């Protein structure tokens, strides 16, 4: 039913909105009531790229497992919460975990989520943009809650994989 | 010197002379292949049948009513028995039987069923006969046809489940093969105008089966329990859950019946060593019995990776001791939820319905 299938993975501190980013992209739903991710969770969606039908297979998460999680992944969304500076400091660690287990050729996108929380902002866009440029990461600010840029995020990262 | 007849326009009744009742049943029930109604509205046979019943009621022929219904019911049963493997036919007749029952309620004359009728529909109600008891019979028959439907469907899926849910690695039958089959089921039930509430409950039932069969298989196989199969398993379930959303069946309750199998898939992935890991498992696995949780842990086989200790398993058994879990290890894969058949009055009007020529009922006279 599709022509290419791309494994794409979600990573970042708990509570930054990976699961809602997944549920907003794949089924256009969002919950204020945080439901725990347990083990690895999945969701897919067929997206159009060129004249090609790509099945975005998005992985989500709460040691051997850690390698099965990154192995094969051709894309990743590295997510933090623009309202919680700690989740952004941790991005360096998640970057190291990624580069240890994934293919060098993986396309990586830094994602500052919860951009609707403008009045609570803890991580200025410019700093995060700089960090991404420095480490060769694509960058974007999303809100799973009001949906701003969620479509563009996955669309963008899937388009850079080809 | 002769009782003449009053002239009037078609009133939506069908008349046959008592001699042709056998033929009616043959051309309208026994020999009626579903595909012969390719391009008409659904459940035409139901409507036709009620038009014949109206006319029996109109002429106060209480013998012709009893004979017509009794002969139809026996006809349907005879068809469903000869075609006890045929999912199309079973679904066809479950649809017509229900719609017939809908017509007997909507046009019963009892105010309670007629709150949604148009002025022109209220005209077409039964005048003389209260057929409550025949409705009760038709209602029973529909339970039976429903049960034959689930049988046929489960009978087709059962051999596919284990290979499709566990064995095949996507991240002999593949999960796609199960989806193509359920698609076909959904498409038959739709094209034949089976009540959506019934389509829902049918898929709720099929999914409870997939749950029970897969989980039982996990609980009897040591080789197949590991985190890797937990992952494939979870992905496969999430693929089934997305199928449901795609056909608008996500409110059937199907998802909820898979909760045990989902928790078994999560259990397979969870850490299982520290006191912390044991508190989590008991918090999570609310839909698995103590024995089942314990069973999956004893069967847990790693791929660099350790096995589940005896002290760990005894630590779990102690926490779950407070709750009284069932003595049966396995789920009843053949458990059957009792179905609720709704009442769904239509807006079709008896006087606008005409039999297509392909049905061979020229001997029916439009009154
Ligand atoms: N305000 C706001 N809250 C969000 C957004 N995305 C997720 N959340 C909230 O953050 C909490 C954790 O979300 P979740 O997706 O479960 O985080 P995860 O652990 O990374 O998957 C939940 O209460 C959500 O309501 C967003 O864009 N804006
Ligand atoms: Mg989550």
């Amino acid at each position: 039913e599709y022509d290419y299938l791309f494994k794409v993975v979600l990573i970042g501190d708990s509570g930054v909105g990976k699961s809602n980013l997944l549920s907003r992209f794949t089924r256009n739903e969002f919950n204020l009531e945080s439901k725990s991710t347990i083990g690895v969770e999945f969701a897919t969606r067929s997206i159009q790229v060129d004249g090609k039908t790509i099945k975005a297979q998005i992985w989500d998460t709460a040691r051997a497992i850690t390698s099965a999680y990154y192995r094969g992944a051709v894309g990743a969304l590295l997510v933090y919460d623009i309202a919680k500076h700690l989740t952004y400091e941790n991005v360096e660690r998640w970057l190291k975990e990624l580069r240890d287990h994934a293919d060098s050729n993986i396309v990586i996108m830094l994602v500052g989520n919860k951009s609707d929380l403008r009045h609570l902002r803890a991580v200025p866009t410019d700093e995060a943009r700089a960090f991404a440029e420095k480490n060769g990461l694509s960058f974007i600010e999303t809100s799973a809650l009001d949906s701003t840029n969620v479509e563009a995020a996955f669309q963008t990262i899937l388009t850079e994989i080809y | 010197v002769t009782v003449q007849r009053k002239e009037k326009d078609f009133q939506g009744m069908l008349e046959y002379h008592k001699e042709d009742e056998a033929l009616l049943i043959r051309n309208l029930v026994t020999d009626l292949k579903p595909q012969m109604l390719s391009g008409t509205v659904p459940c035409l046979p139901a409507y036709i049948l009620y038009m014949c019943i109206r006319h029996a009621d109109y002429t106060n022929d209480d013998l012709k009513v009893h004979s017509l219904l009794t002969s139809t019911i026996n006809g349907i049963k005879k068809v469903l028995k000869k075609h006890n493997d045929d999912f199309e036919m079973t679904s066809f007749w479950l649809s017509n039987t229900c719609r017939l029952l809908h017509c007997l309620k909507q046009y019963s004359g009892d105010e309670g069923f007629m709150t949604q009728n148009t002025a022109k529909q209220n005209e077409h109600c039964l005048k003389n006969f209260d057929l409550t008891e025949y409705r009760q019979v038709l209602s029973d028959l529909s339970i039976q046809i429903y049960q034959q439907l689930i049988k046929i469907a489960e009978g087709v899926l059962q051999p596919m489940i284990v290979s499709a849910m566990l064995e095949n690695e996507s991240i002999s039958y593949c999960l796609e093969a199960i989806i193509r089959q359920m698609n076909a089921f959904h498409t038959v039930m739709c094209d034949q105008g089976l009540d959506p509430e019934i389509i829902l409950q049918v898929f709720k039932q099929l999914f409870y089966m997939i749950n029970a069969v897969t989980l039982n298989n996990l609980l009897l196989r040591k080789d197949v329990c590991s985190w890797s199969t937990g992952m494939q398993l979870r992905y496969n379930i999430s693929q089934l859950e997305e199928w449901l959303r795609g056909r608008n069946l996500h409110q059937s309750g199907a998802v909820q019946t898979m909760e045990p199998l989902i928790q078994a898939a999560q259990l397979l992935q969870l850490k299982k060593k520290t006191q912390e890991d044991a508190e989590a498992i008991c918090s999570l696995c609310t839909s698995l019995s103590t024995q089942q949780i314990v069973k999956i842990l004893n069967l847990y086989t790693p791929l660099f990776e350790e096995r589940v200790t005896v002290a760990f398993i005894r630590t779990i058994q102690a926490q779950l001791q407070e709750r009284n879990d069932p003595q049966q290890l396995l789920l009843d894969a053949k458990h059957m939820f009792p179905v609720l058949f709704p009442f769904n009055p239509s807006s079709l009007t008896m006087d606008s319905i005409h039999i297509p020529a392909c049905l061979n009922l020229e001997f029916l006279n439009e009154v």
